[PDB]
RNA sequence: CACUUGGCGGAAAGGCCUUGGGUGCUUGCUGGCGAAUUGCAAUGUCAUUUUGCGUGGGGAUAAAUCAUUUGUAUACGACUUA
RNA sequence: UAGCCCUGAAAAUGGAUGGCGCUCAAGCGUGUUACCUAUACUCUACCGUCAGGGUUGAUAUGAUGCCCUGACGAGUAGGCAGGCGUGGAGGUCAGUGACGAAGCCUAGACCGUAAGGUCGGGUCGAACGGCCUCUAGUGCAGAUCUUGGUGGUAGUAGCAAAUA
RNA sequence: AAGCAGAACUGGCGAUGCGGGAUGAACCGAACGUAGAGUUAAGGUGCCGGAAUACACGCUCAUCAGACACCACAAAAGGUGU
């Protein structure tokens, strides 16, 4: 024998997992984060876009849709911790978001249902957009810092 | 056999070897650097020059207390040498490489210098006599040559979901 | 950094294992590590202090 | 719009050390904009890149990005700390640095 | 903030302006230095001419030409202020060495640029008034500096030009408020003033 | 796979090497603890190599195991090969250097089969 | 944005101010259409140096060194000559 | 009368509040906060040591084993312990090997805190290992150590007395 | 008199790294397994150099200022300087 031997073998019986004393409980919102808040969005391919939050998903990320025919944001969860909250909102009541939930955006062309539930979902929305004057506008605009901007000092 | 590290095709490569020459290994070292990667006629015509004192051989490394010359302002140095021994081996090296060319039929017009290596012999012991009944050695520092002659010759990309994407909304968005 | 009123790392002193390889007292030691480890008479405890000794130290009887 | 930053601009100032033995480490980042250690708790915790050049493209790109995150303040003129994932290479004392706006509390 | 800050050295006291310079070129700043012979040593102008004189006579023994060098120009009298206040024989406090530019008078293409103070550098606000200074032109002059007259000169052309420069600038700022005046006080205006702008 | 186990640390992976072995050929690399009175690497002075002592010590519940987790048995034959036969979550077989090339197939053959896994099945391959 | 009119600028000017027409853009105001799937974030690549190679449009058509030679030079180089 | 400043106050290479510099200081006396950072203190993880303990009518067979708890860790001279390596000897692996042993080379890999061990490739050609023990002519950087070999110096000093 | 010679008590160096005193066997702080986080000691926070060109009351202008615990120096005597 090259090598002699182990003299006793360790046991190949996994060892099964403590009792885990860690619950979920729901997570609590910024105080911003109410529904009808204008966001700004910090992350992705739709950087500094300014969308309309819609509803809390239940796997902890916010329903947005910026209104697609506004700045062609469709739409799509976003984590919170990559939005910023302006105090500018729009009411909420006249779009019915509960067919949006968390296997709604499951993986596995555009889908030909998603560009109809866009158009009933913003149809509301830019109707109450018009109501107050140069929202449409802001929203079309992307946010960005300009020279002399600090945002600790800037309030959204 | 078993030259030096040479990168070249030995069909199109010719060789030559002198070993156990009793010529200054430090002298030598700087006539075949002198002519290494040089074309066979343009090296030896210049090692004729070298033997009429009309050009020199540039002295890089084994250099310390030569004198300076106006002909190491061809190579850019100022210690150049005659070292007529020296030059008198490698060329009887460099027409053996030729005949040996030739035997194999090699072309004579794209022949260059591709490999010339100078190592050091076995040294050959002699005594010198010093004062007050001291002894010294007196040595040669022979050379072993070889050199070879040759004929002038003439990624999977990986990308993330988003550069994907990018890619694919850029080429939808541009025409 | 603590000034140690006592010696650091210091060892009890006493036998805690007979020295010799005898295979059969090292299993009359085994026996007694039992007997001083789950039961609570002082015998065993005394007994098995007694296994350890060297030979000048257990003087025959 | 002309610009399109979604960062605040820092500067890679040094390691934290001492007069003699610096820590590579911890580096210290000035955040422009930012004078006083109380305006630094708002970028306390924020994600830094940064983002330099290579000649050779690796996966697609001839930009790489190193990634870390700003843990506490330091001094009384607004410098805070920063831990890398990879430290920073010290040649990059001077170095420009990007201090995003998330995770975003306000 | 921005890429180049020119900083005019009239009236900076020399090593207040050397540290606030050395501690931007460490920190990755483009610092350039203009009329460095209006710089302002806080002492009398005798004091600082006997301790050039200390530092005149400091020379390797052996060999002058390899002993510390004594720069006779203002700008580079500042420049050995900033050296000693940077680490100058690292590869870094070498590579923070060419973020600086140092001159007499403002070469082009300054003389357009706008030039910026140090205030906390400044001598009327750091230093005590009725106290004495001497002037880095007057002091390089005494000590071996032949330039005085021809900075003098080419800063008084650029000044005449600049002059005229101003005069025309003032004339369009005049029209200039002028227009934003009469199309202040509508009713754009009103929603701009309620908007704090 | 092997068994589970947690994040392997090694808490110094740079080799100890022997202090001035760089700068002198006669002294070699193998750790030597330096001896001298005046030694700056004994006496721990700083900006000095470390010297190896028993803080580097590897967690016992990941010590001795390779980055594939499993523990490193030689063998030499098939019978060698067999006492891992149970233990292949936590013993890879690594064949000795000195074994000829037609044992070596022999033995690769019968490591597929047992499912030994082999650190070394390309020795001696003739390719 | 090229084109063009003229002036000023030598401190390191290499920039500044002008004349005219063309060619776009214009968010000064009001409309219509498009964006999605980069899938909840990955700098998500947009800058400026340097050097090649290729193509097609102008432009120009030398010297130095060695060797020989001088001695206003010189240990050797170097220098000064032809 | 006593605070700062000044005179008193002169040494040899050029130079030292550490340097630059500093003048309502970046000096001196005092006071209040904030801030920086030691291998120090607190908490945690891992290593080792020491101590106190648990564990047999399957301790789900390994009791010098496994496990629990707490504290601790500087070090010359020196002491002790546990290990690594080399030549040879008894036993065992019916061990490896001309389909390539040993040796040597290898900014190739793995393991060990380390002494070291293991593997891949090249060269090579005939013997050599693991483990349990026994034994010693058993580990080198020094000793103006011994023997052999080799450098820099260095193509250097020099090869100039005796007429050519 | 001495960085001189000799004693007493204790603490140190020798035998010991680390932070500070620029530098240093003995001074100050603190004594050391491998790491992470935090807080500190002595010392400091214009720049070198991490950290307030902080706040507050005054004093000082030196044509040899001063910024020296150990420690790397200064005295008697004087000055309508203040
Ligand atoms: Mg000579
Ligand atoms: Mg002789
Ligand atoms: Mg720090
Ligand atoms: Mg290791
Ligand atoms: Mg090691
Ligand atoms: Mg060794
Ligand atoms: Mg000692
Ligand atoms: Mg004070
Ligand atoms: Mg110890
Ligand atoms: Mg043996
Ligand atoms: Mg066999
Ligand atoms: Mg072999
Ligand atoms: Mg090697
Ligand atoms: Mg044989
Ligand atoms: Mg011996
Ligand atoms: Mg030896
Ligand atoms: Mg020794
Ligand atoms: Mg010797
Ligand atoms: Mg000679
Ligand atoms: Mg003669
Ligand atoms: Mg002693
Ligand atoms: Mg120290
Ligand atoms: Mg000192
Ligand atoms: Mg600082």
């Amino acid at each position: 024998s090259a090598q002699k031997a182990p003299k006793w073998y360790p046991s190949e019986d996994v060892a099964a997992l403590k009792k885990t004393r860690k619950a979920a409980r729901p997570q609590k919102l910024r105080a911003s984060l109410v529904p009808g808040t204008v966001l700004i969005l910090l992350a992705g391919r739709f950087r500094g876009k300014r969308v309309v939050y819609l509803k809390h998903l239940e796997d902890n990320t916010l329903l947005i849709s910026g209104p697609f025919k506004v700045n062609g944001v469709p739409l799509r969860r976003v984590n919170a911790r990559y939005v910023i909250a302006t105090s500018t909102k729009v009411s909420v009541e006249g779009v019915n978001v509960e067919k949006f939930n968390v296997e709604y955006f499951a993986k596995e062309e555009i889908k030909a249902e998603r560009v109809e539930d866009q158009k009933v979902v913003d149809k509301a929305l830019i109707a109450e957009i018009k109501k107050t004057p140069l929202l449409k506008q802001y929203l079309s605009a992307s946010f960005s810092l300009k020279n002399g901007d600090k945002p600790h000092m800037l309030k959204f | 056999a078993r030259y030096g590290a040479t990168s070249t095709n030995p069909a199109k490569s010719a060789s030559a070897r002198g070993s156990y020459l009793r010529v200054s290994f430090k002298n030598t070292r700087e006539t075949a650097q002198a002519i290494n990667g040089w074309e066979l006629t343009k090296a030896q015509k210049y090692l004729e020059q070298v033997l009429d004192h009309q050009r020199a051989i540039p002295f890089r490394r084994f250099n310390s207390s030569i004198g300076r010359t106006a002909q190491g302002k061809e190579f850019g140095v100022t210690k150049a040498r005659w070292p007529a021994k020296s030059v008198k081996f490698v060329q009887g090296l460099l027409q053996n490489a030729a005949a040996n060319a030739e035997a194999k039929g090699l072309d004579a017009t794209k022949l260059y210098v591709s490999h010339i290596q100078v190592n050091q012999a076995p040294k050959q012991r002699r005594r010198t006599y010093r004062a007050h009944g001291r002894i010294n050695k007196y040595e040669s520092s022979p050379s072993h040559i070889e050199l070879v002659v040759t004929e002038k010759e003439e990624k999977v990309v990986r990308l993330t979901s988003r550069q994907r994407g990018r890619i694919a909304a850029q080429k939808r968005i541009a025409a | 950094g603590i000034d140690h009123t006592s010696k650091q790392h210091k060892r009890s002193g006493h036998r805690t294992a007979p020295k010799s390889d005898n295979v059969y007292l090292k299993l009359l030691v085994k026996l007694y590590t039992f007997l001083a480890r789950r039961t609570d008479a002082p015998f065993n405890k005394v007994v098995l202090k007694a296994l350890f000794l060297s030979k000048i130290n257990r003087p025959p009887v | 719009a002309e610009s399109h930053r979604l960062y605040v601009k820092g500067k890679h100032l040094s390691y934290q050390r001492s007069k003699r033995v610096n820590n590579p480490n911890v580096s210290l980042i000035k955040i422009e904009g930012v004078a006083t250690p109380q305006d630094a708790q708002f970028y306390l915790g924020k994600r830094i890149a940064y983002v330099y050049r290579a000649s050779k493209e690796v996966r697609g790109s001839k930009i790489r990005v190193m990634w870390g995150k700003v843990t506490r303040t330091h001094g009384n003129s607004g410098v805070v700390r920063a831990t890398f994932r990879n430290n920073l290479p010290a040649k990059t004392f001077g170095a420009s640095v990007r201090i995003f706006l998330y995770p975003s509390n306000i | 903030v921005e890429p180049v800050v020119v900083i005019d050295g009239k009236g900076h006291l020399v090593g207040r302006l050397a540290s606030v310079v050395a501690k931007q070129l460490l920190n990755g700043q483009k610092i350039v230095v203009v009329r460095a012979e209006e710089l302002n040593i806080s002492g009398e102008f005798f004091r600082n001419k006997l301790k050039y004189h200390d530092f005149l006579r400091k020379a390797t023994a052996f060999n002058k030409t390899r002993g510390p060098f004594h720069f006779r120009a203002p700008s580079r009298i500042f420049y050995k202020a900033l050296r000693g206040m940077v680490s100058h024989k690292t590869a870094r406090g070498k590579a923070a060495l060419e973020r600086l530019k140092v001159f007499e008078g403002i070469p082009p293409p300054y003389d357009k640029k706008k030039r910026v103070v140090v205030p906390q550098a400044l001598r009327v606000l750091r230093l005590k008034p009725g106290r004495k200074y001497t002037t880095l032109g007057k002091l390089s002059t005494s000590v071996g500096w032949k330039y005085e007259d021809v900075v003098a000169k080419l800063e008084a052309k650029r000044k005449v030009s600049s002059a005229e420069y101003y005069a025309k600038k003032r004339a369009f700022t005049k029209k200039v408020a002028s227009a934003n005046a009469t199309a202040a006080e509508s009713d754009v205006a009103k929603q701009l003033a309620a908007l704090g702008y | 796979a092997s068994l589970p186990h947690p994040k392997i640390v090694k808490k110094h992976t740079k080799k100890f090497k022997r202090h001035h072995s760089d700068r002198y050929h006669r002294v070699a690399e193998n750790w030597r603890k330096q001896k001298g009175i005046d030694s700056v690497v004994r006496r721990r002075f700083r900006g000095n190599i470390s010297q190896p002592k028993i803080g580097y010590g590897s967690n016992k519940k990941t010590k001795f195991l390779s980055p594939s987790g499993h523990k490193t048995f030689l063998v030499a034959n098939v019978k060698d090969l067999e006492t891992l036969t149970m233990h292949t979550k936590t013993y890879a077989a690594e064949i000795a250097h000195n074994i000829s090339a037609k044992n070596r197939v022999v033995i690769l053959a019968r490591a597929k089969a047992l499912g030994i896994k082999v650190t070394n099945p390309k020795g001696r391959l003739a390719l």
